[PDB]
């Protein structure tokens, strides 16, 4: 039997988990931010 | 204005100044932000139901010189 591994290097990050749910948490923040700051100055704009 | 944050003892203390300067403008942003995010603190706090005290009879005088006078 053989074992093929196409795994391109990942076994070597250590703490996957921990680092993906990083990796998601500052894009999903960085995106809500934005969105929201977008938002009340387009809201301030339109009252002032 | 002031700035002012809530303690544990429920003592609040000043914290920042709020600061907005602008010429011509159709509105205030600041209010306009704060009534939406934010809520109003309403000293005056309604009974459930009013409690009539009286209803009372009065009289104008017949003339308005004495109490011009005073």
């Amino acid at each position: 039997p053989v074992m093929a591994d196409l795994n391109g290097g990942l076994q070597f990050v250590p703490e996957l988990k921990e680092f993906t749910a990083k990796l998601r948490k500052e894009l999903v923040e960085t995106s809500e931010v934005r969105k929201a700051v977008s938002i009340e100055t387009a809201l301030e704009h339109k009252v002032v | 204005g002031p700035i002012k944050v809530e303690l544990p003892t429920k003592e609040t203390v000043e914290i920042g100044i709020v600061d907005y300067e602008a010429g011509a403008s159709h509105g205030n942003p600041v209010v306009d932000f704060l009534k939406r995010n934010g809520s109003t603190l309403e000293q005056k706090v309604n009974l459930e139901n009013p409690i009539p005290i009286a209803v009372l009879d009065s009289y104008t005088p017949s003339t308005n010189e004495p109490y011009a006078r005073v």
